[PDB]
């Protein structure tokens, strides 16, 4: 046969003394690794971004769970994050400012933009791959999300799904007030919420060729629309794929809710409880929940 | 990381260096719109 690779990323960093990380970690790969299903020629690459002591803590965790019960091939790879900060602040360095708690521009926010840039940095071999945060809790097998990139419209060249709480909503205040019509920040069906970057799928063939998504990491392009959108984030990633996504929503495949069903409602006690539901609202057989801001994930 | 900003105005952090007014969502008060 002719062996077919699949690629994952996830980040694992500080994860020493970081209990709670770690039990995220289990929580992901565990629920990860035991549905996971692939056939005999097919091989899972799991990807992790790490410095070297939370390497340490990976290999300790994996070793309990591999190799799978499903039996497949599976193979490990760590990546510095001290190398990926360096490759990654030419490319990056200026959309820090709008985008980092919070001001300006620190190294170590870097890395929190390594998605948006992901195309520089892994192997051209590697076409296409899916970003997971830890703090997942997969309930089908991971295989199934892959078909998604077969779902991409011509230029788009991400897969994500919506942003579940009125952050946007916030974060896009003053544009809003400047621009009543606006479906910028409002709840779906409708609505453009913004993004969730849970989960993600990096089409890094389609990221490298679009001259579009090419010219919206440059400098003077994420300023011009900081500007127009007077945003600031601290989300890294997921703030500048939101911002780009307002204006130029064609480059973004947009997942459905049960691809990353978010479970934290912080923002429903800040502000928010008279449209959270609007926002919050995801129906359907749920394939990942993300117990983010620290959300216990239900059993 | 930081906490998210309560303020519809400044920067995205609470506390945010470079702001002296903070403006709440609806139906709250206070500095950082604790009431
Ligand atoms: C405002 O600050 C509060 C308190 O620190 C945070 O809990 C809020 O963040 C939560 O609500 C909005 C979500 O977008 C956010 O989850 C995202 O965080 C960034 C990505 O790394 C991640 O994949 C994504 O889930 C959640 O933690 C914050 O807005
Ligand atoms: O100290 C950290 C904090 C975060 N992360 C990674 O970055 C992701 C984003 O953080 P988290 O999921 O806790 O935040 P949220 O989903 O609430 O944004 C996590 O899932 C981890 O993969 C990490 O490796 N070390
Ligand atoms: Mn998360």
């Amino acid at each position: 046969v002719v062996p077919v690779d699949y690629h994952l990323l996830m980040m694992f960093t500080k994860a020493e003394h970081n209990a709670p990380l770690q039990a995220k970690a289990r929580v992901a790969l565990s629920s990860l690794l035991r549905l996971a299903k692939f056939e005999a020629h097919e091989v899972l690459n799991l990807h992790f971004v790490s410095e070297e002591a939370s390497r340490e803590v990976a290999k300790a965790l994996l070793r309990e769970l591999l190799p799978p019960a499903a039996g497949f091939k599976c193979k490990v790879i760590f990546h510095d994050v001290a190398v990926l900060t360096d490759k990654l602040f030419p490319v990056v360095e200026a959309m820090q400012k709008y985008f980092s708690a919070g001001s300006g521009t620190y190294y170590s926010d870097s890395i929190f933009f390594l998605s948006v840039a992901m195309h520089q940095i892994m192997p051209k071999e590697i076409p296409r791959i899916i970003q997971l945060d830890l703090d997942l809790k997969y309930k089908t097998n991971i295989r199934e999300l892959f078909e998604e990139f077969d779902n991409f419209l011509p230029g788009a060249v991400i897969g994500i799904a919506r942003e579940m709480q009125p952050v946007y909503r916030h974060t896009f205040w003053q544009f809003r007030h400047e621009n009543p019509k606006t479906r910028v920040g409002d709840p779906p069906p409708e609505g453009l919420p913004g993004f969730n970057s849970g989960v993600m799928l990096l089409n890094l063939e389609a990221m490298r060729q679009s001259p579009l998504y090419s010219h919206l990491l440059e400098p003077s392009w994420v300023q011009q629309l900081a500007d127009k959108y007077h945003f600031r984030g601290h989300l890294g990633d997921q703030d500048f794929f939101t911002m780009i996504g307002m204006e130029h929503p064609e480059l973004f495949h947009v997942l459905d809710c049960t691809w990353n069903r978010q479970l934290c409602t912080w923002w429903r006690d800040h502000g928010y409880s008279d449209v959270f539901q609007a926002y919050f609202r995801c129906e359907g057989h749920v394939k990942i929940y993300h117990g983010n801001c620290n959300t216990p994930i239900p059993e | 990381q930081c906490e998210s900003n309560p303020c519809l105005n400044g920067g995205s952090c609470k506390d945010d260096i470079n702001s002296y007014e903070c403006w709440c969502p609806f139906g709250f008060e206070g500095k950082n719109c604790e009431l």
